[PDB]
């Protein structure tokens, strides 16, 4: 009867039932094959771990992600992770409950067409629906207008939207996200000698990143604090026991969101592609978009990210009028929670994609369901 | 018959396991070599649709994903004469993988699964899928003998050396 | 029907049936030719004693070992000792029961290829299997993870292994073992004048070693106890009757395991090649290897060896996290007992090397059976 | 007046004057303490041999390298080797000639900061400069574009660079190199029983490696030639006199460059991290990087290494366009020769790091000199 | 005074020589024990800079590298009262090596250099550096007596045994 909502996270698959406040189970989107001998006779089974059991056993696995840049690449593994959601951790029959997949805007069509074809012809769900990420996040705001800095693990994107109506031409999207943060953090740990090489260490780099890295309010003046390096450094215990420490590399890594030339991609920062999105929008809406900026996605859980972009968009906006940065304390789950709302609306049960209308339509039916 | 169809390059490099992995005694090399061939034959999205879902539709009854379907697949491989319509559709896929654009890189790795993992330990008694898929990649089919030899004993000189 | 397991010990051949708790017969791996006149007419037969009868009659024999450094050298004598196992002391027909030979890692290939060729084409056993030493010893632990300080009579080696999966590149192996202890004990008895020269006396040096020598907790501070030599010395009755005594040479001999420069080999001690093995392992496993260190092999029956390496690896590990040394009271037989388990598993009877698959394969079949 | 260029080789220190075609003196980067009694009275002096005199006298020394993985570890010994360069073999006053140290990319900062602090405050050179390895190697090419497979003794790395401009984010670096070849060759000689244990034998393993080991064109099909082992084996005389022979281990050792899972490190091979570097580069340059691949460094003196990677990158590149592998016959000295050019340019004498600008700057001056 | 400073673990294991090496008669145990203490006190790069180059700057006039500087160092050790400013800076380093995190592993090896190499053959007449560095590692300073005894003659039984 009830619906399931399962945000296909680029880094962390978030899932749960409709109308629930918190998502039921959140596990990292990691499938992993083992890579060693296995001279034991009993424990050599289960030749592909996925999810949390791949997370704990990460030392003997080649951890690979099925989704990169918001684009689902390895469809063989992507079945394996969805089978882990429904059966292994939600323990629900997928043939009984309707689902609601979510995806980024401006991804390829085959990322959407295969995703519905692998949903019906494999899992036999009754009805599905595909939602744009950031337009779910306004339902989490409980507010019907304003652009969204939805920065995930794999992609960041801005979906400007006035009350009801979106701006499809002004949707901007950058591939710089948490993996591009993690890969750049791996580059700058080598300057302090902490050479973290392979995928098991690429996991523990993210544990360094999510526990330590903050973004600076003023980059140069706080870099000068790291010159007189007195109180900047913290220190992190690795899983083996030996401890690291990190100085200016702690805040220099999340400046990739603002200077994308650090990883060498030629783009504007997410403070500027914010303003470049609002300049693309029509002139009446611009007063309301400046008062309504929703930070969303797990990348935007950096401390100081709201105080930075409120300063930095103010540098780009005409200073005669106010800016606001709506950064709720549930930004990590905002796409799910707004997804949990939208499936629960009584005006929505005609907006699904049912199987009985799929069978004469084929996989192109989702292109005539909210583009 | 499947013209206008193509694949993306290097589509299978993440799938091929390490050599220390395939030196395992609990390494059933069939369903992980097919899992390479499954990923390596993933059709690129630049192919048009009505040739895409037909070739994908041929696959799901030939190269399944679940470990119970491929185990069910081997069941008719014992009596492949009594199942003609699936047996006849297999050589179509053999024709496809013959014209695969990374055939040599497949055929290099295809018999790398044969020695290090022991995929071809039957050598003439392997079933119908592992027969012709290897024969799709190895043209002369000379994989029958050759991985078994390892040059055991030869001492052209002195004894133990310290 | 039942299987035999016969650990080809470098010093003591341990053998018995599968599923038995204790090995059936343990005898030293000594073959010996006589070396004198034999002017008696009746007792001049049996021109090559082997095993316990060579042990009791050791005064008139040139006792030689067939295996040195874990490498089987004299294959003519190695037939003679295996014929003594099956017929003379186990009294079983080798053609009826399957066998399970065991060997050290990183030994030569011809030590394995000849060993199977001399097993089928001489003894005609139905099926055989060759196991790495230390991976049997975890079956004796009943635990699926942790490195093993398997120090035998001829070689010591570390096989690090996480749950199921081993680390083949991190297997380390040192040739320092009980014979290198015995040969160094012969060097330092000469400092007290106890000149023990030939192989019969080399046997009774080992009886001195296994009954007296303990390893010190702190080498220098307990050496200083031997300066005020009051209670350190014990005293040992030789087989002729005259008695010896031994002071600082009692603990200075098993320090060769920790300072291999005493016998002049340039290596790290077995406390350090432990840590050098775990540093080679990946960073997640290192927390579990430190909690799981299995002492094994008859050399590690020295009293105080567990209290020493628990102290000494703690000096090398990062001190923030715990170490454990799993030293069971059956370390002398741990390779056999784990070998007795592995042959008894119901999931193992397809893992043998049968004769019917040998005949088209030749002796290289064991290289495609667990390397 | 003239400048010195001294490539701090991870295995072989290459040194000489600026503008010279060949480096003046090449000696292995080995310092060694003796390890025995020295009961002679006269010859007991010179308690630390270094260089060629440590090479000839290698039987009584513990040969240790000061640099591992391109990172200078033992700074006490690293003074001793540089003092051997300037005084003992170049016979030049370091206070008169400017120097030019070279180093790998992505090494730690303290490998660079200490290296300049130990250059001025110990040797008092007038001016120094630190260069990335591979960007010197294009000067040896006489060509301004193309990536470089600069594989040394201690580290391999790719520095993609278009005409003038480098790609700092696309610099990739793997620690697999000649010592990881040598250590793996020591592992696989034990399969033929040739147990080479300590550092003196680790030296003669490299003499086996550099004289015998070739890389195969097609690994599996040429492995099958070793099944019918007829003409593959050569044979090498050890320094004592006893001779070895080697079969499939001759080419299986340099396949570690292509299958890094042989030494168990989870990485792509140097054929693939080549292509992974060029995919990171922007799309216009990729046509020119494929036509310009410079093999460099002494590890790439394997016969057949050019014919292999030209085949293997062709397997990864889109086949519609050509590949080239620029493998000159001076790849062993290419970093020095390009270093000899760069110091000789008339447009370079303002690019040094002088002492008079060092004194108000401190050791962080090299971070504002080419990063 | 040197707070926020640390070292890497096991930094000196390559430096400590073999026991057969230190049983040499041409083994001047001073400059090779200091060379262990030099390497063992190598500051880890995780320490910040302004405490790093000061502690390194204290070292170069205390633990030099050249064999002529340490030989010059012993020259003022005969009249250490007449050189106060270097004598006063020495106990700072003695305070540092007191709080060294591998003190016990140093203090185990520090008197291993004392017996096997004969480092402390003066026992009260050693100069100022070897005095307090050993006193930095050995707290009570009980290294004066004890390495000299070796339990020469005792025969609690029979004669030569053959
Ligand atoms: N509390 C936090 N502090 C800092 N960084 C975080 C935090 N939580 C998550 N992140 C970063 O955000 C990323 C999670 O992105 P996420 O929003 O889950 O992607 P997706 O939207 O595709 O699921 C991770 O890479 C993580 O490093
Ligand atoms: N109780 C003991 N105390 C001291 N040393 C022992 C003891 N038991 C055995 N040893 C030593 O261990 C060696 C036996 O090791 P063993 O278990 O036979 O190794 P392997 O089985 O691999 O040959 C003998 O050399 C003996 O000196
Ligand atoms: N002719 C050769 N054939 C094979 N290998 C070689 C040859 N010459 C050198 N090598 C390998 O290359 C290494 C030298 O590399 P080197 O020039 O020292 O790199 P770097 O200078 O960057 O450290 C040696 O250790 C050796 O193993
Ligand atoms: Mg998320
Ligand atoms: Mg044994
Ligand atoms: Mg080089």
């Amino acid at each position: 009867t009830t619906a399931l909502v399962c945000d296909n996270g680029s880094g962390l698959v978030k899932a749960g039932f409709a109308g629930d406040d918190a998502p039921r189970a959140v596990f990292p989107s990691i499938v992993g094959r083992p890579r060693h001998q296995g001279v034991m006779v009993g424990m050599g089974q289960k030749d592909s771990y996925v999810g949390d059991e791949a997370q704990s056993k990460r030392g003997i696995l080649t951890l690979k992600y099925p989704i990169e840049h918001g684009i689902i690449t390895n469809w063989d593994d992507m079945e394996k992770i969805w089978h882990h959601t429904f059966y292994n951790e939600l323990r629900v029959a997928p043939e009984e409950h309707p689902t609601l997949l979510t995806e980024a805007p401006l991804n390829p069509k085959a990322n959407r067409e295969k995703m519905t074809q692998i949903m019906f012809e494999t899992f036999n769900v009754p009805a599905m629906y595909v939602a744009i990420q950031a337009v779910l996040s306004l339902y989490a705001s409980g507010r019907t207008t304003g652009i969204v800095l939805d920065s995930g693990d794999g992609v960041t994107h801005n979906v400007p939207i006035y009350e009801g109506y979106a701006l499809p031409h002004a949707i901007m999207r950058l591939d710089l996200a948490g993996r591009d943060l993690t890969d750049y953090l791996m580059k700058i740990l080598t300057e302090r000698g902490y050479s973290f090489v392979t995928t098991a260490e690429r996991e523990i780099v993210r544990d360094i990143k999510e526990k330590l890295c903050y973004v600076a309010l003023d980059f140069e003046n706080e870099m000068a604090t790291a010159a007189s390096s007195s109180s900047l450094e913290k220190s992190y215990e690795l899983p083996d026991g030996q401890v690291i420490t990190i100085g200016n590399e702690r805040f220099r890594c999340p400046e990739t969101l603002f200077q994308p030339s650090f990883i060498g991609m030629e783009s504007a920062g997410i403070h500027e592609t914010t303003y470049n999105s609002i300049m693309k929008c029509d002139i009446d809406i611009r007063k309301d978009l400046y008062a309504n900026n929703v930070m969303s996605g797990g990348t935007t859980m950096y401390p100081g990210i709201a105080d930075r972009m409120q300063k930095e968009i103010t540098a780009l906006a005409p200073s005669t009028m106010k800016i606001k940065i709506i950064a709720p304390p549930e930004r990590k789950y905002s796409v799910w929670i707004g997804g949990s709302i939208l499936a629960s609306l009584s005006t929505f049960q005609q907006m699904w994609i049912t199987k009985q209308e799929y069978d004469e339509a084929g996989p192109s039916i989702v292109h005539r369901k909210c583009f | 018959p499947f013209s206008g169809l193509k694949f993306k390059q290097n589509s299978f490099l993440s799938t091929v396991p390490s050599v220390t992995n395939m030196h395992s005694m609990h390494f059933d090399a069939r369903e992980t070599f097919l899992g390479v061939i499954r990923k390596a034959l993933e059709p690129d999205t630049s192919t048009p649709f009505p040739v895409r879902r037909a070739f994908d539709g041929l696959r799901a009854e030939i190269l399944p994903n679940d470990t119970i379907k491929s185990a069910a697949l081997k069941a008719q491989c014992s009596d492949i004469d009594k199942h003609p319509e699936l047996k006849a559709k297999m050589e179509t896929l053999k024709e496809v993988i013959t014209h695969h654009p990374q055939k040599e890189k497949l055929a290099e790795i295809a018999l790398q699964f044969a020695r290090e993992a022991g995929l071809t330990r039957l050598k003439g008694e392997t079933d119908y899928v592992l027969s012709n898929v290897l024969d799709g990649l190895i043209g002369d089919g000379s994989w029958r003998a050759g991985p078994a030899y390892e040059s055991y004993l030869n001492k052209p000189g002195v004894d133990r050396v310290i």
